[PDB]
């Protein structure tokens, strides 16, 4: 049963941030934490949608 | 001066020996895969050796 690679239509706006800085604080909330123009971090949560490879 | 330096000489335990080896650790942030900790200790082994 020959694998499907089943294309659908191009995510426009993908706020793609690497997996390597991404944690969950708390349970179930992921924080990036965003440093801004004052050179302070700041740790805005997301929510962490599909993770692209 | 007995007590004097006593109270001040530090009720330490056996000194570090240089026993040829010392133990270097890494500690990755909570939930870094083992590609980044290689990776860290390609820099590691590179400081310690380079």
């Amino acid at each position: 049963f020959v694998r499907a690679r089943l294309e659908e239509g191009l995510n426009p706006n993908a706020i793609l941030v690497p997996q390597q800085g991404v944690t969950r604080t708390p349970r179930g909330d992921a924080t990036v934490l965003v440093v801004g123009a004052d050179d302070k971090v700041e740790t805005r949560p997301i929510v962490a949608s599909q993770a692209i490879g | 001066g007995m007590a004097y330096l006593f109270v001040r000489l530090p009720s330490s335990f056996l000194p570090d020996e240089d026993q040829g080896v010392f133990m270097t650790m890494v500690q990755l942030p909570a939930g870094a895969t083992q590609e980044r900790t290689q990776k860290v200790l390609n820099e590691v082994t590179h400081y310690y050796l380079t």
